[PDB]
RNA sequence: AGGACCGAACCGACUAAUGUUGAAAAAUUAGCGGAUGACUUGUGGCUGGGGGUGAAAGGCCAAUCAAACCGGGAGAUAGCU
RNA sequence: GCUCGCCGGAAGACCAAGGGUUCCUGUCCAACGUUAAUCGGGGCAGGGUGAGUCGACCCCUAAGGCGAGGCCGAAAGGCGUAGUCGAUGGGAAACAGGUUAAUAUUCCUGUACUUGGUGUUACUGCGAAGGGGGGACGGAGAAGGCUAUGUUGGCCGGGCGACGGUUGUCCCGGUUUAAGCGUGUAGGCUGGUUUUCCAGGCAAAUCCGGAAAAUCAAGGCUGAGGCGUGAUGACGAGGCACUACGGUGCUGAAGCAACAAAUGCCCUGCUUCCAGGAAAAGCCUCUAAGCAUCAGGUAACAUCAAAUCGUACCCCAAACCGACACAGGUGGUCAGGUAGAGAAUACCAAGGCGCUUGAGAGAACUCGGGUGAAGGAACUAGGCAAAAUGGUGCCGUAACUUCGGGAGAAGGCACGCUGAUAUGUAGGUGAGGUCCCUCGCGGAUGGAGCUGAAAUCAGUCGAAGAUACCAGCUGGCUGCAACUGUUUAUUAAAAACACAGCACUGUGCAAACACGAAAGUGGACGUAUACGGUGUGACGCCUGCCCGGUGCCGGAAGGUUAAU
């Protein structure tokens, strides 16, 4: 499920928002941006080694990047992958 | 009333798609001409 | 039995139908069925090559034994069935060794009767053997044109062939067309007539009925415009053509047989 | 039982008014015909231009088809305006 | 915020297709919005789409596509074998509740299920690209059992009324609970078990098929719903606290019965007909090559795994197709109350809306409606348009007829409400009780309660009882086409096309014919009771004469006659 070079590249950033803050208070779940091609297993291992906490389950979705016009031309933001990573009850960080 | 364009992505891609152009000598010439013209979109794609 | 319908509606008044209570109700013998793909009369170019074909009921194909060469092993008729693929009926026969087959149902044949094929089978309706061993004068059906190739002649309901002569390695047959034809005597034939002669007494009674059978409308040439058919248009009803095919060939009277390769088996043409 | 009867959905399109720089490049309202059948409809497939398809009207083949559309021969030719 | 009005088999809700951020929140208003705009599907920023069991992918095939070699073709290419793709069809498994500003069968709570790997343990013949089974199949119709759902009663909470009455036979509301698990019911199909033998199932078979004995009468398979459990729970009017007045918290009564009842389910059934109604895999079983103390198979418990992509929002439309925030077009699903045959229609519920210029005025004329003295087709090409008819039941109904029809011919009578028969009837449903029982979801008996049309008699209100919406005008002579159908999408629906029926004519199967320089294919897995072409056009009574012309069929002697 892992090789350390890959695990280090798989988690990109914390994602911040009311939904993500609540998901932590209410459900001990942390919300992340992960590599696009990341799999739930990679995400789980990665979180477990690097942030050194135990993982219950990982859920993931893919966000479509918004388009923005510009007179006659469009620009397009990038799709990315969101990960809802639930920590085990004995909460950490 | 009912108009002539009734969409279907599946049928769009099967008639006009990249792979359909590539399947015949003449469709591959459609792509050649388009590339020579320097078109941004060779075919309607994803 | 052929039965007239009462005129409880105009499309029923003229219906006359062939109803045969000897025929199995419900489903055929599954192991002898194949798929049957409708064509609309179009060929492998997608073009209509034979007109007027289309729609009509779905049909499974029954595997009929035209060769009848399970020699020596007797068999009994279990039941007669309806076959949508042909005007004749068929019999489900059971061989002594457990095998089942379908055969064309000859006239008179019925559940219980015993059939058999081979160079020595009894001369009896439903039995098959090379015509060199069927007495001249007899009446046969499902006749082979080449040895072991399978029956091709006189299969349609009510049809039959008569062996009028045998000489050398060939028999001479009076086909149902009236034609006198030579076929080599090792060809197989089945004693009897094909069953269901009352077939030709049906009256469809309405247009829908021909549609159920996959026959689409014929449009008369004279009812078209010149560009479409040599039979042209006119101005009111007009004709004045010599009558032709849509393709400009003389319909009515022009012979179109042209096969020097087989001329020599034809003793006398139909009249 | 029935290409049966009356009648919504569904399919059609006989009459009239309106509209005609329209609400609409063919409709709306009131009525009308078929409605278990040769019915109707979704998805996908096949047939290609002197060619298709046509229960046949020269109908239909992407809003003008007695020969589609696009590109080319191409600045066709025009004793005409 | 209070009222008013509109839709309500939709103008509500939910899918698919198609779109693609239009979704939620903040902020802004130039342009877009047919007006203003603080508002918006507009600008800007930020947020938002969470799955083993919902879909895709995946396994399987249909039409059809592609196609190693191959057949064919000046080249390009056409066709096609093995194969390989291709859903609109087949194939494992999840439900109720709670939650966000915005997702949820995806998060949470509760309760489940499926198929694989690994281990342990007991038992064991395992093995496929093959055999066999199964999957697996039409139309119509009948009607019994059910559920969804509703109605009333009961139960529980609350109410005592802005104006006469309202502690009662009164008013309002609620009375909801899934998958899974257990039970095997109404009902559907079918005899069961053993042994022996065999020209079939490409070899093999313990399986299928066939044959022969023996033996028991009950065996097995399928199966809605109910009941139980799930549920010690969830949901639940309301209550009590707080509140930034948007909310949040805690708590929480009854939660039953009878009757009615689908177009949903039993039902892939049953009955019946002719037009005779996919494939392949998953699945069950059989063996072959093999493997034999291994492997593998079956089971229980344990343990691991179930990736990836979609998931926001619009969806009969302001977000899709229509250049528009366009009266058009767009497949599927759901089906509450009263009246009603109804999915028609009217009024309502849930839910959604008043259609993005308004204010006045109350001329002609135009559009769309209502009423109309006397007359009543005098209008006009023409009753064009209007007006009229319009339900149910019973009585009654001509010529003609192919005996079905014509026929709803025509015409007539009844029709509300109240009481009696009967404080609710015929019928439908069915409890307690009693008794039997191969004891159950059983049978008999019993008739309580519930529900309930229709008739007659008597009475009674109005001008009017099928009172609204809804809902045939009828009859006589005659041309044409038998009929139902089809057609000029967009000025013609007809007498035109088709049609069953009839005739002529070709066609012996490598058929004629047709698409193709060909290969290949349709005809047809058909075979003269068949297939093609042509004309006629139900049926009835019938279909006469002409072969000179033109067309076609047959002929061999003579003349003429090509390349050579
Ligand atoms: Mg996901
Ligand atoms: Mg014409
Ligand atoms: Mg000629
Ligand atoms: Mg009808
Ligand atoms: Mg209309
Ligand atoms: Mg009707
Ligand atoms: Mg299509
Ligand atoms: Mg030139
Ligand atoms: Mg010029
Ligand atoms: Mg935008
Ligand atoms: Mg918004
Ligand atoms: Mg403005
Ligand atoms: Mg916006
Ligand atoms: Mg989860
Ligand atoms: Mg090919
Ligand atoms: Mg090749
Ligand atoms: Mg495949
Ligand atoms: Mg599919
Ligand atoms: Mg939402
Ligand atoms: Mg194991
Ligand atoms: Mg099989
Ligand atoms: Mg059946
Ligand atoms: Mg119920
Ligand atoms: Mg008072
Ligand atoms: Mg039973
Ligand atoms: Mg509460
Ligand atoms: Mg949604
Ligand atoms: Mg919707
Ligand atoms: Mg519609
Ligand atoms: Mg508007
Ligand atoms: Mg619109
Ligand atoms: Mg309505
Ligand atoms: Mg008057
Ligand atoms: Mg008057
Ligand atoms: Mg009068
Ligand atoms: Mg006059
Ligand atoms: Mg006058
Ligand atoms: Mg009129
Ligand atoms: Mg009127
Ligand atoms: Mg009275
Ligand atoms: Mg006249
Ligand atoms: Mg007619
Ligand atoms: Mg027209
Ligand atoms: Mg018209
Ligand atoms: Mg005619
Ligand atoms: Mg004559
Ligand atoms: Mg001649």
């Amino acid at each position: 499920m892992i090789r350390e070079e890959r695990l280090l590249k798989v988690l990109r950033a914390p994602h911040v928002s009311e939904k993500a803050s609540t998901a932590m208070e209410k459900s001990n779940t942390i919300v992340l941006k992960v590599a696009k091609d990341a799999t739930k297993a990679e995400i789980k291992a990665a979180v477990q080694k690097l942030f050194e906490v135990e993982v219950e389950v990982v859920n993931t979705l893919v966000v479509k990047g918004k388009v923005k016009r510009h007179g006659q031309r469009i620009g397009r933001r990038s799709d990315w992958k969101k990960a809802y990573v639930t920590l085990k009850e004995g909460q950490n960080l | 009333m009912k108009r002539t364009f009734q969409p279907s992505v599946l049928k769009r891609n099967r008639s006009h798609g990249f792979r359909a152009r590539m399947a015949t000598k003449n469709g591959r010439q459609v792509l050649a001409r388009r590339r020579a013209k320097g078109r941004a979109r060779l075919t309607v794609s994803k | 039995a052929v039965v007239k319908c009462k005129p409880t509606s105009p499309g029923r008044r003229h219906v006359v139908k062939v109803v045969n209570p000897e025929l199995h109700k419900g489903k055929p013998f599954a192991p002898l069925l194949e798929k049957n793909s409708k064509s609309g009369g179009r060929n492998n170019n997608g073009r209509i090559t034979t007109r007027h074909i289309g729609g009509g009921h779905k049909q499974a194909y029954r595997i009929v034994d035209f060769k009848r060469n399970k020699d020596g092993i007797p068999a009994v008729v279990e039941r007669l069935e309806y076959d949508p693929n042909r005007s004749a009926n068929i019999a489900l026969v059971l061989y002594k060794d457990g095998e089942r087959r379908y055969i064309l149902a000859p006239k008179g044949l019925k559940a219980g009767d015993q059939i058999q094929s081979g160079v020595d089978a009894a001369i009896k309706p439903g039995n098959t053997l090379p015509m060199r061993n069927i007495p001249v004068g007899s009446t046969v059906h499902n006749v082979e044109m080449k040895p072991g190739k399978g029956g091709q002649l006189a299969r349609s309901a009510g049809t039959y062939v008569q062996i009028v002569a045998r000489d050398g390695a060939y028999v001479t047959l009076r086909l149902r067309s009236g034609e006198m034809r030579k076929v080599e005597a090792d060809c197989r034939a089945t004693l009897g007539e094909v069953g269901n002669a009352e077939h030709m007494l049906r009256v469809l009674g309405k247009a829908g009925a021909a549609r159920w059978r996959g026959v689409r409308p014929t449009v008369r040439g004279t009812a078209m415009n010149p560009v479409d058919h040599p039979h042209g248009g006119g101005e009111g009803r007009n004709f004045g053509k010599h009558p032709v095919t849509p393709w400009g060939v003389q319909t009515k009277g022009k012979k179109t047989r042209s096969n020097k390769r087989t001329d020599k088996f034809i003793v006398r043409r139909r009249s």
